[PDB]
């Protein structure tokens, strides 16, 4: 959740 | 972007046996294999993490094709990369490296331009992913 | 905020019909057309994307017109110019350009400041897209 | 939806 | 946080009456007054921006009050501050200075810090409202 | 809504 | 990721019961105790916030003991540290300190690499933590 | 909720 919503 | 670092990246990501018939080069020379793993790309990112210790006298691609597996299964998303390295009096240095796995997309870089004395730029290149997430959770 | 790049850019956006005078304009003259392309609008990114080679010898604006049309239609968000360029001993340089379209919005920049010796800062001109998406995917 | 996220 | 520029911010925001008394007392000395307004705090930010031109001739605190009055219904979430300078021979600059405007909540700053020679750092003072927002949208 | 996401 | 400051921090957290038999250590050496707190750990941030006055001649370590309690449940998510000062001429210094609270999870740091003259690289060690909010509200 | 967002 605190990956995908950055870094694309 | 598709990142350009190794020896065959301007091929398509290479198959199973294309990966062995190579590493058959390199025993045949006489090489010591070792695989590698980061989520962070900077061309001056010199240090991967290793992955155990280099295998020094292994004669058989299918032990470097095992170790190659787990790391795919165990390791979090980024890159991985095989290197050969060669102790001969004249070298002691790494003589390939090629990459063996990549992430699902690589947003790249962007340029920051400090202004220095007359018209001097003092220029820092910047990752995407890096600034947005810590280690582990980046791809 | 407006992009103040470029010879007309204190006018309204000018007209198709506007544009083609200002190419007929450049060819009475005999000089050489390009189209460019951008997505960092850094008042110091000097090189901005090439659309194809230069028009060396052509001497109808139709012609100009239909390129600019394709790329419209084909880059992605960002900005668009024309060049004109002149090859003549003593100048062999640009002797025009003018932006032909903008992206909806642009939020512009912010200045951050670093403290050297004495009173002394060194500036650094920061873009509010660049920072925030990769190219291709800024506007 | 990566795009329209930041860079207003 | 609260932002500590000005001469009386160390004590409770000031009434319309308050503010009246102080331009009061700047007209009984002859100075001009004026008034400003910025969204970047920074204490190296000298310019904020100017509304209108200085009031030089005038001898009556309401006509200042109503300027401000304006400002605060047309300008956007920010800071305003009013001004006094003083022309006069040995002097020829501004005698006075404090906030009348304040944003519903102010998030600070934070240091950056870059390592030189031997145990020197370069500091840089950074403003969480500006880095995430352009002008006109950061309160 | 592209003011109030950030700069809280 | 760990943060490895302080002289136990290879050690699993200590128990309340623990952390009495250390103050009781240091007590009958005639050390002076104090606490502190911060939300940015970088590892130059050499000012920690103070909770009170140092203890000087307390002789019990309930005395210290309570106040971290109190600090525990009055402060903000970080970290809490105390540390045993000696004022004897030849030292006049700390003699000890170890990490007594941590956050729920901390995300770490990464690097940023500027070019400078010839191969010369200037490094800046930055917090995802402190990068993203104001002190107060960073865990 | 401006805590949580950022900083995981």
């Amino acid at each position: 959740k605190w990956s995908p919503r950055g870094g694309s | 972007m598709r990142l350009t670092q190794g020896c065959f990246s301007f091929l398509p990501d290479l198959t199973d046996q294309q990966i062995e018939k190579q590493i058959a080069y390199c025993i045949t020379k006489g090489w010591a294999m070792n695989v590698e793993w980061t989520d962070d790309p900077h061309p001056r990112n010199s240090y991967w993490e290793l992955w155990g210790l280099p295998l020094f006298d292994v004669k058989d691609p299918a032990s470097v094709m095992f170790e190659l597996r787990e790391a795919r299964k165990s390791c979090a998303a980024g890159y991985i990369r095989i290197n050969a390295f060669n102790a001969a009096y004249g070298t002691e240095s790494c003589v390939m490296s090629f990459i063996v796995n990549r992430p699902s997309n690589e947003p790249g870089f962007y340029l920051e331009r400090q202004e220095l004395e007359g018209r001097r730029i003092a220029y820092t290149t910047k990752s995407y992913s890096v600034q947005a997430n810590p280690e582990g959770g980046r791809y």
